[PDB]
């Protein structure tokens, strides 16, 4: 259960994204990997840029 | 933790056993012995293992090249001993020793091609010198000239170096029996160590070019199979498995595919 | 954008003459860009 | 048959398995394991514990120190490799390159100076940076290699040495392109093996000193509690258990308490 709280806390830390965007596939796949990090001193901005470039990779029409 | 494909519990142990004790078996050529590459099969014909054995052999060649680049010892020791003999003994004999030649020819025949020599004619000049010091005129057996009791053992040592360049030994020039003294023992040591050095480096570059050619070969097949589907996990596995690779890229890429193992396993159909 | 120093000694024909300890200094603008006209909107994000 | 005072067969199996696998598990330190001391406790609560856990810990610290002094690996192989790299390369290149042969290694002379190593590693940092680049700007790398892909692995290896000085591994070097040709051994491997050797010896002296101080403390407590009883076998047990101990004597003292185990168990209430 504690892992879900970590996922949701990281979701609000990234952008304050709404659960509606949490259901998005790019989020649905990467939130678990962002869970096994950000417990370190790494950054908050790095995760925003990572989500940016991954969401971009996802949408190549 | 030691990533492999949809693969069983016996073949994981056999692969990890081979890749761990890669140093001790002879003839390390993964191409030449087929007991491993045919073993890393998924099974059930062709349909249920084509893309999966493609990924699994990709991992196999990649970690073979990884353990190569992680486990090859330093050959610059044997080139250091080549520089020690070549510099100290023979130059002092040719100049300080007397009645030999001139500065420009001999000293630069030794000095030339410090880096990356494959030269046989320089070796032939030293073999002609030591043969002139010795008994006979022709150049039949020049490496330990005037004695053939060790020729088969030293050819066996060079063939064993070609087989397993990772575990190599230097035999020796024996002390009590010799045609001439310190000079001819220095020359025989110098020529054998030069042949050993160029043998180890050529066999190593052969295996490294083989492993890189196989990895770049399997990437195109893996990309051609994975290109068609349009799922996000599919195209992410496409990009991870289409990252370009070099020999100094392979270690970090193994660490990347370790963390990305959990997504491409689901991305495979 | 990062600044990089470059310490390099010269070609050996110029290294010879009591110039062995010379150490040229080159500053190379890593991952920046040339600029030719005064940026107005993005002054917050661009350093000359 | 490793006799323990009043314990369950489960707890005896715990302690015997702990001392059989002391070399294998990580963090070899008795203070780090709470379950070992809490499995050393005796039944029927604090009235039994106040006299018998003292003797039980007094057995366990002695046997910890005994298998500690018994299972010591020989640290002279890694110092032999230090002297190999040191004497073969770092003196001879100074003699070749005319750096007047500064004898910091001959200042150490011995594995008796666990001090005076860090200044020599800083001098080796200056040497490695000098031989890699002619700028001689004195820089602040931890290792002369300037290789940062494996500095984390070397630090993990040194922390593993700190945890398990009984079982250690040594981390070799790579060869795609070397900064120092053969000198990466003396410059980098010499710094790594020196830090490894001094770290193993400091961890060893730390654990052995802690074990002896705890044994002296348990002697003081146990004799203070058995001082009261004036029976004949009681003061016999006092004369057995009051004997002052140095680390050299603990093996013979364990051989004493094996034979006297039958009567001091009766002498305890």
């Amino acid at each position: 259960k504690e892992e879900e709280k970590k996922k949701q806390q990281m979701l609000t830390g990234v952008l304050g994204l709404q659960p509606t965007m949490a259901n998005h596939p790019v989020l649905g796949v990467f939130l678990p990997k962002y869970a096994k990090q950000n417990g370190g001193n790494v950054d908050k901005t790095a995760f925003r840029l990572d989500l940016i470039r991954m969401l971009a990779l996802h949408r190549l029409n | 933790s030691i990533p492999f494909a949809w693969l069983d519990r016996d073949k994981v142990q056999r692969l990890t056993n081979f890749l761990s004790n890669l140093e001790n078996l002879e003839n390390v050529d993964l191409r030449e012995h087929p007991y491993v590459t045919n073993s890393c099969v998924v099974r059930e014909g062709e349909d249920v293992d084509e893309l999966k054995t493609l990924y699994n052999t990709f991992i196999l060649w990649l970690m073979y090249h990884y353990v190569l680049s992680k486990r090859k010892p330093d050959y610059n020791a044997i080139w250091q001993d080549i520089t020690k003999l070549q510099n100290v003994v023979n130059e002092y004999l040719k100049s300080k020793g007397l009645n030999k030649g001139n500065f420009e020819n001999m000293f630069t025949n030794k000095e030339k091609f410090e880096s990356q020599f494959s030269d046989i004619h320089r070796a032939l000049l030293r073999l002609g010198n030591s043969i002139r010091w010795g008994s006979n005129v022709p150049i039949d057996t020049p490496y330990v000239n005037l004695t053939a009791e060790d020729s088969s053992e030293i050819e066996n040592n060079l063939q064993d170096a070609e087989k397993n360049m990772l575990w190599y030994t230097v035999y020796n020039i024996n002390d009590p029996w010799d045609e001439n003294g310190y000079l001819v023992t220095s020359i025989n040591k110098l020529v054998y160590l030069g042949k050993l050095f160029v043998t180890l480096n050529q066999s190593w570059s052969k295996l490294e070019k083989v492993a890189m050619s196989q990895i770049v070969t399997t990437q195109n097949h893996l990309s051609g199979h994975l290109r068609k589907n349009e799922n996000f996990n599919a195209v992410y596995s496409q990009r991870v498995l289409q990252t370009p690779l070099t020999g100094q890229r392979v270690e970090s890429f193994l660490k990347i595919i370790t963390s990305d193992y959990e997504i491409i396993k689901s991305s495979l159909e | 954008t990062k600044i990089l120093e470059v310490e390099v000694s010269l070609d050996p024909a110029q290294r010879h003459g009591n110039s062995v300890h010379f150490q040229s200094l080159q500053h190379i603008l890593y991952n920046g860009l040339c600029l030719i006209s005064p940026i107005t909107t993005l002054r917050r994000y661009y350093q000359p």
